[PDB]
């Protein structure tokens, strides 16, 4: 996963 | 019932992906599924556009609250999920890219  | 055109409850991530990077999607296409990581939770995926990758989908954990609500990010939580869609549709405001169209199928 991404992250902001 | 009667799911909004982002909402793709049963399916996976890698179809997810397969679906996202099909004709008839581009950069900022997404979709919100079932986490396959975190039961009862959700996951959001969006196609983005890399100078050195090419076309790539990214995958986000949307966070639930307890008693009700959604966040990426703790710096912003919203009541639901028309109002995180909304939010990231106006401005990226730290993912990768605005949403812009749901994965058209």
């Amino acid at each position: 996963y991404e992250e902001i | 019932l009667e799911p909004e055109p982002w909402f793709f409850k049963n399916l996976s991530r890698k179809d997810a992906e397969r679906q996202l990077l099909a004709p008839g999607n581009t950069h900022g296409s997404f979709l919100i599924r079932e986490s396959e990581s975190t039961a009862g939770s959700f996951s959001l995926s969006v196609r983005d556009f890399d100078q050195n990758q090419g076309e790539v989908v990214k995958h986000y954990k949307i966070r639930n609250l307890d008693n009700g609500g959604f966040y990426i990010s703790p710096r912003i939580t919203f009541p639901g999920l028309h109002e995180l869609v909304r939010h990231y549709t106006n401005a990226s405001d730290g993912l990768c890219t605005r949403l812009s169209r749901p994965c058209q199928t």
